[PDB]
């Protein structure tokens, strides 16, 4: 019965099938790599509030 | 023919003084805030 060990050694490349099989089976996501670089904040702006445009004659 | 002369103004009589248009010239310095991407946010396989 020592030939177990030997027949699973030998057969051992339709390990490849099986590893496309699952990977047909299995669903799939990825990524949208992820930006660095927000290392300024930016404030509005200097802003002051006032009255509007009053309509004179 | 009438009492008020010589004043400073522009009434709103004729304005147009017979041109079609008051043209003027000049520049436009814009600092908007665009939703523009910087390459990043888009997939792996981004490419030929």
């Amino acid at each position: 019965a020592s030939l177990i060990y030997r027949q699973l050694l030998t057969n051992s490349y339709s390990v490849d099938l099986y590893d496309e099989i699952e990977q047909i089976g299995s669903g799939k996501t990825q990524n949208v790599t992820i930006n660095p670089g927000p290392f300024a904040q930016t404030r509005y702006a200097p802003v002051n509030w006032d009255h509007g445009e009053i309509n004179d004659s | 023919r009438t009492r008020t002369v010589n004043l400073y103004g522009l009434p709103a009589a004729n304005p147009n003084n017979g041109n079609e248009y008051y043209e003027i010239s000049g520049r436009f310095s814009l600092i908007s805030l665009v939703p523009t991407n910087d390459d990043y946010q888009t997939p792996i396989m981004n490419s030929v």
